[PDB]
């Protein structure tokens, strides 16, 4: 109910439904590759399970 | 489109497709000469028709 | 021609060495010489209405920008752009404008200021990437202008002395919000905003 | 200004080919003996580019026009930058304009040429010689080799603008 536009709706309901570790990992990868050469970036990400 | 044939023709001269020589200028192949053995120009027009 | 050998490979190219226009290629401006500047001119097409109000208005504004060179241009035609609310004219001065840049700074200034727009207004940069002094193909400049005395048009040097790195958006809090000053309108009218939070 | 700025990759990269444009311009005028023309001299007012609709993304008879300024001068027009860019142009570059339309006119033009200088030079030879030749003159890599070494395909424009990952600023 929050508004009509999807594409930002997809963004609001990542940012509201995941846990804090998930959206302080979210907003780093943002801050991190904001506007990018997709070539500029080589980045790995290291999960347990 | 430019500039018609007459002048068009001299471009051939600067990429070097057609080469030049001084009996036969590039600007004068509208000037074909239909010659050789294969014309008698001396046979009277009763035998062709 | 007459091998037969590379008729096969009927899908091949190869690797030419680019080269910039001859006006292009050592038009780092210097000092002590003359160079030209050639304001571009942009012309909006489509008809103004409530939705492309401010694209309409705001290209039409004489603040605009030029590029600098040493080597003097040709009679360029002018070109068609297609934004989002429609169709543009870019044409460039015919007249180019003639300056003397006086001060090593100066010129400093001009060229921190070129590689500030592409650094950051539009994001080109690259890593790897370097301001050139080589004064070698493809150098030239781009400058802000702004009126002077009378229809003459002058070097922008306050913006130029002023942004010489865009400064980044940091967020204030209800502490440090407290004792900053009041803002005014004529402070925020014609300028460039941002959502930080 | 920041408005103004937004669209600056785009014309540079236009003024870039449209100098090459210029350059390819004149030197053809001044090999021709034209550029002394009222046209084609310093007077010269480029007309500005059009826009190629046709392009996807986007009792009498009539006299030829070509024929008709062949044999009179007086129908000769300038050859215009937008032109001579539009040659430039490869489709490629998904700009608006390629050079696919003026391609037709030159390779016909270029096989007529062809055909009938071979005539007048090789007039005794058999047909199947003739076409031959012909086919050798007008082939792919006659053509790229007579343009190569004319230092042409150093100025052409034949990719897609990319300007914030494979372009370089001034």
């Amino acid at each position: 109910y929050d508004d009509d536009d999807d594409n930002v709706n997809t963004e609001e309901v990542i940012m509201n439904f995941s846990t804090p570790k998930v959206q302080r990992f979210l907003m780093s990868l943002k801050v991190s590759f904001a506007d990018k050469d997709p070539k500029d970036i080589c980045c790995l990400v290291f999960v347990e399970r | 489109k430019n500039y018609g044939l007459q002048h068009a023709f001299k471009m051939l001269e600067y990429f070097k497709i057609c080469r030049a020589d001084i009996d036969k200028p590039l600007t004068q192949l509208l000037n074909l000469e239909l010659g050789g053995k294969k014309m008698r120009a001396n046979v009277n027009t009763t035998e062709i028709d | 021609v007459t091998a037969t050998v590379n008729k096969a490979d009927k899908s091949k190219d190869r690797t030419y060495k680019t080269e910039c226009p001859l006006e292009f290629y050592d038009a780092l401006p210097r000092v002590g010489e003359i160079c030209y500047a050639y304001e571009i001119f942009l012309e909006p097409q489509f008809e103004s209405c409530e939705y492309t109000e401010h694209m309409y208005l705001n290209l039409q504004t004489p603040r605009n920008y030029a590029i600098l060179l040493r080597n003097k241009l040709p009679r360029l035609a002018e070109m068609p752009l297609f934004s989002n609310q429609g169709k543009l004219h870019v044409r460039v001065a015919n007249a180019p404008l003639e300056v003397i840049i006086q001060n090593s700074e100066q010129l400093e200034l001009l060229h921190q200021f070129h590689g500030m727009v592409f650094r950051d207004i539009l994001k080109i940069w690259h890593p790897f990437f370097v301001l050139d002094r080589r004064s070698k193909e493809n150098s030239y400049l781009v400058v802000p202008l702004i009126l002077g005395a009378g229809e003459q048009k002058c070097f922008d040097w306050e913006l130029m002395t002023n942004f010489r790195r865009l400064p980044q958006s940091h967020g204030s809090n209800v502490q440090q919000r407290e004792q900053q000053p009041a803002p005014r309108p004529e402070d925020f009218e014609g300028k460039i905003v941002t959502q930080w939070y | 200004l920041w408005l103004k700025l937004i669209f600056l990759p785009s014309i540079l990269n236009r003024m870039y080919f449209l100098l090459h444009a210029e350059a390819l311009r004149k030197r053809f005028n001044t090999y021709l003996n034209l550029h002394l023309l009222p046209f084609n001299g310093t007077d010269y007012m480029p007309r500005p580019l059009e826009i190629d609709y046709s392009l996807k993304r986007n009792g009498k008879v009539k006299p030829l026009l070509i024929l008709q300024k062949t044999v009179s001068k007086e129908h000769i027009t300038p050859a215009e930058q937008g032109e001579f860019l539009a040659a430039i142009t490869a489709s490629s570059a998904a700009d608006v304009f390629d050079m696919e339309r003026l391609e037709i006119l030159g390779n016909s033009f270029l096989k007529l040429s062809a055909t009938l200088y071979l005539a007048s030079k090789y007039s005794d030879w058999n047909e199947g010689t003739l076409t031959e030749v012909k086919s050798k003159l007008v082939s792919n890599r006659n053509l790229l080799f007579c343009l190569i070494d004319a230092d042409i395909p150093k100025t052409l424009n034949t990719i897609q603008f990319t300007p914030r990952y494979t372009w370089l600023p001034p």
